């Protein structure tokens, strides 16, 4: 399982033109607040492939 | 019902309000194969199976 590279599954808006985001921080699924931590709707932005 | 004789329940002819469902916590496993959560409230399907 080579799982070192990841890609950026979930964002809150599509990138402009020539735009690179390399902010690792948490993406709130739901209307629950997340506040940076981990937990119910509250899924990491950047997944790895199998 | 048993899931040899699930039971299909069909909508159709109505309004889908998917926030509410969406927000509600006591669903622990929401997930969604071929298309978007957040995209439910905007997109228009001819019926719904269930």
């Amino acid at each position: 399982g080579n799982y070192n590279y990841l890609y950026r599954l979930f964002r809150k808006s599509n990138l402009k033109p020539f735009e690179r985001d390399i902010s690792t921080e948490i993406y709130q699924a739901g209307s629950t607040p997340c506040n940076g931590v981990k937990g119910f709707n509250c899924y990491f932005p950047l997944q790895s492939y199998g | 019902a048993s899931v040899y004789a699930w039971n299909r329940k069909r909508i159709s002819n109505c309004v889908a309000d998917y926030s509410v469902l969406y927000n509600s916590a006591s669903f622990s496993t929401f997930k969604c194969y071929g298309v978007s959560p957040t995209k439910l409230n905007d997109l228009c399907f001819t019926n719904v199976y269930a």
